[PDB]
């Protein structure tokens, strides 16, 4: 009995960890996007921008 | 055409000539901006297949 919990929470820790690395891939290029995103803003701060650049 | 001593050809060719060159002025602006619009298409092109990998 004992042994077969402990059976059942090494799949439920496989399961969690599959969508867990999952989420950090693309909360890392989130991070980037946003990084670079912000980049972009401060160089619309730029006081030399003609209408049309 | 010759505008050699014949005004209202003389002026008037300037004039096209003018037009002609707002209008290139123009036409850079809007290759220039095509330009930019491929350059993004680029770098996302480049971040999306690192992701996918």
């Amino acid at each position: 009995q004992a042994q077969a919990q402990n059976s059942q929470y090494a799949l439920a820790r496989t399961f969690a960890t599959q969508k867990v690395s999952l989420e950090e891939s693309v909360l890392s290029q989130v991070t980037t996007a946003i990084q670079t995103a912000q980049e972009k803003i401060v160089y619309a701060g730029n006081g030399t921008l003609s209408d049309d650049d | 055409t010759p505008v050699e001593g014949n005004n209202v050809e003389k002026e008037k060719a300037a004039a096209a000539i003018d037009k002609t060159n707002r209008g290139l002025k123009n036409s850079l602006n809007n290759v220039l901006t095509v330009r930019a619009e491929l350059g993004t298409q680029l770098s996302e092109l480049s971040t999306l297949d690192s992701l996918g990998s």
